[PDB]
RNA sequence: AUUUAUAUACUUCGGCUACGUGUUC
RNA sequence: ACGAGAACACGUAUGCCGAAGUAUAUAAAU
């Protein structure tokens, strides 16, 4: 869908990465993302678990303290809108979704990093 | 051919899976020094049985920014979970900002893995043959991995930077326990490097250990406390690797110098780059006053 | 003429990375979609190592060419020669009961071990995630016995169960020096599919 | 079209190949566009599917990401001009032009393979 | 709590429609 | 009452044979 592309070219500023995110802020985050996306390849139906959707919300959590830990955390949680997709997922409760949002962050994760310092 | 090998881990021995644990699934008891792993089925199945979820959300989704209230145990104490119910939602439990998990199997049960075992043994290889094709004589040398390790003898351990005077380092890695004794099969496919030929290796790189590195820490309290305790003048004599994390870099003076100040330029640019214009790995038990290093432990072959 | 069935299961006694279709995943069914052990590997380890355990000359080791009884179990016709295979290898499938154990005991069908790679004098990291099957999981494997001549039945039964043995005392797949591949045999059975040939003094460790 | 071959006989510099690029430095770029050969080759009509389109999205993802890791990558990536050929490709839906597509880059692969150290 | 993110080698090698048979009574 | 009229280019046999997705490099430093 490349907006995030568009977003991360809008935010190089005068240079810095989100106003101090660094790829390696996003370790937790990307490896709950692919934990997430091992549990969820591994399902047969589209019709999500139930305890993946605990785990979903659990990843929510995760969300909500990186964005309490770091101000830029908080930025790049808010602006790109992961927290309304998420919200959309749990509420539809579809596979295929969630491996479009999988590829969603990815992509984020390597534009950014080819987009660095 | 094929052999038996046991380990006895003289001391804490970390095997680092990658696994950051966060400020979450943890009791971090600061009256009786016991760290209680939460199960995430069972809490949660907890959390929805008795209509706490929601409330446990907004404690945990409302991040105080008090450090007094930034844990588990006070989220849990808020919503008045009685002590006989929380001990009950304990997974695990071993005697903390992040906590360094181990690497466990498919059941999580903690093992040896064939790589930071037969990885040691190959840098003990290496320094007594000085690379001797030691490359080539690889594919030849067969280790398999260890058998499970019961939770019993895991616990919690502080890193300590042990110098001249001490300083202690603010993060906490798991480790299996003292005196632990660990099997694994070995398999023999090159004749030339025998059994006793792999022992005397690593023996003797543990003596060069010694004469280089391991006798410039005296005149320390914790160090002429774990050296003497674990009897290295004997120890000479026996069997003895350090595995995986938490052992030093030398695991002449000048050229270890300049070697030194290479790979904390490599390492450290990023955070303390006070090396460019410039060290011991330890665990100090508060159980015993007792300071060990982290690493060391026997091999005896069969 | 007739047919001898090879029938029984495989246990996975530490790691197994078969890693055919390659972070660095597995060969895995795309029916259910389960991790299998393709028959070319079993076949593979089975000639190397047998082979290898009777004689081996680098003359020998030329050109894939090895002593008459491989050459006989496992089938060559190359050489301006008649002979075909007579073991037929299949594939291994995750058993069922197995399914019901992961299923109910809610262990994950698969690990991830993480590995690292520490340079010399440099002690630069340079990180890996590999995928590997459980330990415990079995597998159900199938061979077929064809009967050419009726009197070597006995001294190839006496072939393949030492074949089981030395891979029983070996790893299989890939990594196999890094600990993972080690598998173990048990409930063989032995039965005549097609023919009137008798399957009782046959037995298989 | 060949142009191909005339911009690899231009990337042999006094000898090293695009100043460090090797063939396995290609791997996971040739085994995606294979495994997206294999998945189109299968289709009947040339109107491209719309999962196939996000397919391509995540083709230009790994082009990115490996442009990201290695500077000879994104030398090679950059000077050939992958990039537009795959936005028009995009822009285009069409099969027969990324079969096209295909096998320019499978003669850029075959080329350099024979034209190496 | 702070940097990597799979890396270089090989991406199918060997060995290349025969017979009744064409046409007439 | 057409150099016409009858008339199956037809019948027997395969993509097989042998080949292991391998072989190296410890999730580390303060």
């Amino acid at each position: 869908m490349t907006f995030a592309h568009e977003v991360v070219k809008s935010n190089v500023k005068n240079q810095v990465l989100f106003n101090g995110l660094t790829t390696s802020k996003l370790r937790n985050l990307m490896e709950q993302v692919n934990r997430l996306y091992t549990i969820a390849f591994n399902s047969n139906e589209d019709q999500l678990n139930e305890e993946f959707i605990d785990e979903l919300e659990y990843l929510k959590i995760k969300f909500y303290y990186e964005a309490g830990r770091e101000k830029s955390v908080d930025e790049f949680l808010k602006k790109t809108l992961m927290f309304p997709i998420i919200d959309r997922v749990i509420k539809k409760e579809s596979k295929k979704f969630f491996l479009d949002y999988c590829k969603y962050f990815e992509a984020l994760v390597a534009y950014a990093k080819y987009y660095q310092k | 051919k094929n052999y038996e090998v046991v380990i006895k881990t003289l001391g804490p021995i970390h095997i680092g899976s990658g696994q950051v644990m966060k400020k979450q699934d943890y009791i971090y008891d600061f009256y009786n020094s016991k760290v209680y792993m939460i199960n995430g089925n069972k809490l949660v199945k907890f959390l929805k049985r008795k209509n706490l979820l929601y409330t446990y959300q907004n404690f945990l989704r409302y991040p105080p920014k008090n450090p007094r209230e930034n844990g588990l145990k006070d989220y849990l104490d808020a919503q008045n979970v009685k002590q006989s119910e929380w001990e009950a939602f304990v997974s695990y439990s071993e005697k903390l900002n992040d906590l360094h998990l181990m690497v466990r199997d498919g059941q999580n049960k903690v093992y040896l893995p064939g790589s930071s075992i037969k990885g040691a043994i190959k840098t003990t290889l290496v320094s007594k043959y000085n690379n001797e094709k030691n490359k080539d004589i690889y594919s030849k040398i067969k280790v398999s991995d260890s058998k499970p390790i019961d939770e019993s003898n895991l616990a919690i351990y502080q890193k300590i930077d042990i110098n001249k005077s001490e300083k202690s380092m603010p993060l906490y890695r798991e480790c299996i326990d003292v005196n632990t004794e660990i099997k694994f099969k070995l398999t023999i496919e090159d004749e030339i490097y025998s059994i006793n030929e792999i022992e005397q290796s690593i023996q003797d790189f543990y003596k060069n250990y010694y004469d280089k590195w391991l006798v410039g820490f005296k005149e320390t309290k914790g160090g002429r406390r774990f050296a003497l305790e674990g009897g290295i003048p004997d120890v000479l004599n026996q069997n003895i690797l350090f595995l995986g994390a938490g052992t030093g870099f030398v695991s002449n003076r000048k050229q270890a110098k300049q070697d030194s100040f290479e790979i904390l330029t490599k390492k450290f640019r990023g955070t303390y780059g006070k090396m460019k214009e410039i060290a011991l790995k330890g665990t100090t038990n508060q159980s015993r006053h007792t300071s060990y290093q982290q690493g060391m432990c026997k091999v005896s072959f069969q | 003429y007739s047919k001898i069935k090879i029938s029984g299961t495989i246990e996975v006694v530490t790691g197994l990375h078969i890693g055919g279709g390659g972070d660095s995943p597995v060969v895995r069914d795309l029916q259910t979609k389960l991790p299998i052990i393709p028959g070319s590997s079993i076949k593979g380890k089975m000639r190397n190592l047998l082979a290898k355990h009777f004689g081996l000359k680098m003359k020998q080791e030329s050109h894939n060419q090895d002593d008459e009884r491989v050459l006989r179990l496992f089938g060559s016709s190359e050489k301006g020669n008649i002979q075909r295979a007579r073991l037929q290898i299949s594939d291994a499938f995750f058993s069922e009961k197995t399914k019901e154990h992961f299923a109910q005991n809610d262990i994950a069908y698969t690990e991830t071990k993480f590995e690292n790679t520490i340079n010399r004098l440099t002690a630069v990291a340079n990180p890996r995630q590999i995928e590997r099957v459980t330990r415990g999981s079995e597998f159900d494997f199938v061979f077929i016995y064809n009967v050419d001549e009726e009197s070597q039945v006995e001294d190839d039964f006496e072939n393949i169960e030492k074949a089981i043995h030395l891979l029983e005392n070996d790893y299989l797949g890939g990594g196999g020096t890094r600990g993972n591949g080690r598998i173990q045999f048990k409930d063989t059975n032995i039965e005549t599919v097609v023919g009137e040939y008798d399957s009782t003094n046959l037995k298989i460790k």
